[PDB]
RNA sequence: GGUUGCGGCCAUAUCUACCAGAAAGCACCGUUUCCCGUCCGAUCAACUGUAGUUAAGCUGGUAAGAGCCUGACCGAGUAGUGUAGUGGGUGACCAUACGCGAAACUCAGGUGCUGCAAUCU
RNA sequence: GAGAACAGAAAUCUCCAGUAGAACAAAAGGGUAAAAGCCCCCUUGAUUUUGAUUUUCAGUGUGAAUACAAACCAUGAAAGU
RNA sequence: AAGCUCGUAUCAGUUUUAUGAGGUAAAGCGAAUGAUUAGAGGUUCCGGGGUCGAAAUGACCUUGACCUAUUCUCAAACUUUAAAUAUGUAAGAAGUCCUUGUUACUUAAUUGAACGUGGACAUUUGAAUGAAGAGCUUUUAGUGGGCCAUUUUUGGUAAGC
């Protein structure tokens, strides 16, 4: 359902994370920071092995 | 519950209850808002619904037409017709309900105009077909029913009712996707396990394993058929010769009556009591102020 | 009076808490199918919560409900590990008990390594015909005060037949 | 910036209704409306699409139809002097069930066997009721009631 | 008179704490070969009318209960508002003549009503 | 609020009380309970042609809402939308 | 100021009938704004910085965000929605009752509704009934700079606006 994937990007709420815990991790990291819990992150991080977001997230964080 | 949370008196205010026949429960506004009410692309229609409540299991058919205001019933038919014709029990199955159908389809025409237009088959086998009435006249009758709960499931005495009247010259634009004998995969439809369900014979498939298998309840259940000599093919007889019944004499014969609304006047306040005035029942009132909330 | 107002259960629910989805779970499960004939049912954690693991929507403990006879049989297998003693709180005001057991092996059911050990808990509900009124689709009733199960009641019934002990004040 | 495009503006009102209420009282869809059943602009506190100014309330057009939305009527703008041109109506909330055509006909119309009786009868017909004339010299008593002069209490001087 | 199905009626019903229920008419309980519906035959669906039962629900009765409603020259011809008017007054206010006219508190009474069909010593 | 094998004031299961501070597409507030809502199953009438009416208006432009008939679909045991 | 077309012909500073419309009262911040308050006690290879061992996961502090254990529960005038007291529209030859036609709507059913004709309710003909006229069209001039008092309403920290 990455349409709404995007779906709840364009969006996809306190939810919507949960509708994501239910490239493609481009869109992830996306909502990723999106919703940015960061432990959900790390583990997000995890399933999935973008990278930029992700590495500008933790400079900034 | 209030012994324990005990509401304040400032609580109740804003409280409204919903209908008598909520509480109780007896109407609906989502099902007859489609059923009695109507646009006014009709108007003044007496439009006859038939009211179907089965308890135990029991024959209960009702025909009360659409008033706003003082509602007339037609017709009745209860249970209490079958033992009149010959039939003892036997009469909580789908053929009861089959029979039913057809037992109002000839007993409500007779007081609708004619009696011999609206019939169809009497060979009874059970086939999904269309009733044909007559060209430029005789419209094709539509029945309407009346309930309000019972899961929509297949095999009911009370969605099969309309199928027994579909045979009586009733025509009523329903599915077949519902019979004793449909199967939910494919869509075919077969007649041959609906038979089944109109003569007993799957209540003769049962008693197979009553002989030979389930004995311990061989003396408990099916008692009432050995009294009447059913256990052979008797029991296809009785649903056979119920059709002839029907179109004896369906006018609908009081019972024993015995002494109605009369002589039976007076029971009730025999033995219970009764809300007295205060102005005979002093000696009560002044008691209040004695030991009963006068202390002592 | 009593007539009619007996005393049935109306059910027993066996419950496994499990921090955790996978293996270990599904092994919950596997518990309670074998012990139930009945397969088992998956509960979903609510919230997320961290200190506890778990996340919303984790599929985090699984359980069943079992009734008539089944229902007396594994009753009394666990009862018997809790040596019929129970205390008097586990009974609510409204009138069911419930008891933990941990090791599901204390009542029949070999070891398999492949398993594991897990708890043996449960609750029982109970009740007494008529039922129905409060729980059928049309004319949903609430049930008349002198027939509504109770404490005593209850109580009263356990130390009764299957003789166990109360226990506590 | 904004607040416009695609859908959004009007920020002045946004939405419902009550009142008696059981739905809108389920009877509005059911029954047809005829000539006599003014649909007056009611109901507009959700329903102003294009909210006229204040100055239009009371007047009233004719009814010569009825449907989904309401009844074609007037108001005669009473600008300055005379009335301007223009109709009005309602939406749907604002759709009522008048009682003007309801009492007024159980009075009058009720009364529809006192006129068919004057020719085999003897004129003193009509319901042109009387309003209240005044009373002439009607006759009294005393005996049973004894008079009672009564008198205003001193007030005297107090907080 | 009572009871069941189907309406009108929307606190004049429902809740806490009790009592009554000979007949008829409900419900609960029992069964799992077929159909529908679950993690669980509790609810729902299907089948049957032989067996524990006035135990629950409904109804009725009991009550200076609670809540709500009706009535009264009890509160109160009140308060507020309108018209007219050369009364006092700096303002904030307080009256008379001629119409209409609040709520709550106090007191008293009642404790669901009704149509059709069917059943019932 | 009252319980329990793994398990603490939070997690899983069960029971009781309970006339809506909720749910019911954006930010928000009354509704309504054998729900007008949520979940599962079953889906394409959220699309086209031909009329009329309501608010603004000069019985306007644009936009939105309500109510029929005449083709073409879906759901349901029936009565319907 | 200058015209045209008509007649039982335009209604009301006083009294009865309560169907619509509105955003001032109540509530919430648990997905919208704001004055979403005020502290103490821990844990450090490697969250980010020093001193001291040539070193090795050898050791020891301070200065910012949390967790556990408490308090308040967010002003009526930010927005939306939503009451009592109140005010238009309703006033019959233009309408109603009894007998009777038609059609492509409704019904099993010339039944109802909608749509016609004829007769009666005839001087109490649909509260009371004051009242030196009514409707439509066209054109021109002046005016787009005043003040005060009484009653009602908002604001109103002396004198006072």
């Amino acid at each position: 359902t990455s349409q709404l994937i995007e779906l709840v990007g364009f969006v996809e709420l306190k939810q919507l994370l949960l509708e994501h815990h239910k490239e493609l991790k481009e869109k992830i990291l996306s909502c990723l920071t999106m919703l940015r819990t960061a432990e959900e992150l790390i583990q997000s991080l995890f399933p999935l092995l973008r990278k930029i977001i992700y590495t500008n997230l933790i400079s900034l964080l | 519950a209030f012994q324990k949370d005990a509401k304040s008196s400032a609580y109740s205010s804003r409280f409204q209850t919903p209908f008598r026949r909520r509480r109780e429960g007896k109407t609906d506004y989502y099902q007859r808002k489609r059923l009695v009410t109507q646009h006014k692309a009709k108007y003044n229609t007496p439009k006859y619904r038939l009211v179907v409540r089965f308890t135990n299991k029991d024959i209960i058919c009702q025909i009360i037409s659409s008033t706003i205001t003082g509602d007339v019933v037609l017709a009745a038919a209860y249970s209490h017709e079958l033992p009149r014709y010959g039939i003892t029990h036997g009469l909580t199955n789908w053929a009861a309900a089959y029979a039913t159908g057809l037992l109002i389809a000839r007993r409500t025409l007779q007081k609708l105009g004619l009696d011999e237009t609206y019939k169809g088959v009497e060979e009874v086998e059970g086939e999904y077909e269309l009733t044909e009435a007559v060209e430029d006249g005789p419209r094709p009758f539509k029945v309407f029913l009346d309930i309000g709960l019972q899961r929509t499931t297949t095999g009911a005495r009370v969605f099969g009712a309309l199928k027994g009247a579909s045979d009586g010259g009733l025509y009523v634009p329903h599915s077949e996707n519902r019979f004793p004998g449909w199967d939910f995969e494919t869509e075919e439809i077969d007649p041959e396990l609906l038979r089944s369900y109109i003569f007993g014979g799957h209540v003769s498939q049962y008693m197979e394993e009553l002989a030979d298998d389930d004995e311990e309840r061989f003396s408990e259940l099916f008692k009432g058929y050995l009294a009447d000599d059913i256990d052979a093919d008797s029991l296809e007889d009785i649903y056979t010769s119920a059709h002839e019944a029907i179109r004896a004499d369906p006018a609908f014969k009081p019972t024993e009556k015995k002494f109605t609304k009369e002589q039976y006047a007076a029971e009730s306040k025999k033995y219970r009591q009764t809300k007295l005035s205060k102005e005979e029942r002093a000696a009560r009132v002044a008691a209040k102020i004695a030991a009963l909330a006068g202390q002592q | 009076q009593n007539p009619m107002r007996d005393l049935k259960i109306e059910k027993l629910v066996l419950n496994i808490s499990v921090g955790e989805s996978g293996d270990r779970l599904t092994r919950a499960s596997k518990v309670l199918e074998q012990l139930s004939g009945q397969t088992p049912v998956q509960s979903k954690a609510r919230y997320t919560v961290r200190t506890f693991g778990i996340r919303r929507n984790e599929k985090i403990a699984v359980h069943v409900t079992v009734r008539g006879p089944k229902a007396e049989e594994i009753l009394e297998r666990g009862l018997k590990v809790k040596e019929y003693q129970l205390r008097d709180r586990n009974f609510s005001a409204t009138g069911n008990f419930g008891f933990g057991i941990d090791e599901h092996i204390d009542l029949g059911i070999k070891y398999d390594p492949s398993i594991g050990i897990f708890g043996m808990d449960f609750y029982v509900v109970m009740n007494r015909p008529g039922a129905r009124v409060t729980r059928r689709k049309r004319c949903k009733g609430t049930v008349g005060n002198s027939h509504k199960t109770t404490k005593e009641d209850t109580v009263s019934w356990f130390k009764q037949k299957y003789d166990a002990d109360v226990l506590d004040k | 910036g904004k607040s416009h495009g695609y859908r959004s503006r009007t920020r002045y009102m946004f939405q419902r209704d009550f009142r008696k209420h059981g739905a809108v009282h389920l009877s509005t869809y059911l029954k047809v409306y005829k000539v006599g059943d003014i649909v007056d602009i009611k109901a507009n506190g959700s329903i102003q699409k294009g909210m006229p100014h204040k100055f239009y309330q009371g007047k009233t057009g004719v009814v010569y139809n009825v449907t989904k939305s309401s009844v074609g009527v007037i108001i005669n703008k009473m600008v300055g002097n005379r009335y301007l041109e223009k109709r009005l109506n309602l939406r749907v909330e604002h759709i009522k069930h008048s009682k003007c055509r309801q009492e007024f006909l159980e009075r009058v119309k009720a009364n529809a066997a006192k006129r068919a009786e004057a020719k085999a009868q003897g004129v003193a017909v009509q319901l042109k009721r009387q309003p209240a004339q005044p009373r002439e010299s009607r006759i009294v008593s005393t005996e049973g009631n004894v008079p009672q002069t009564l008198a205003p209490v001193p007030y005297e001087t107090f907080i």
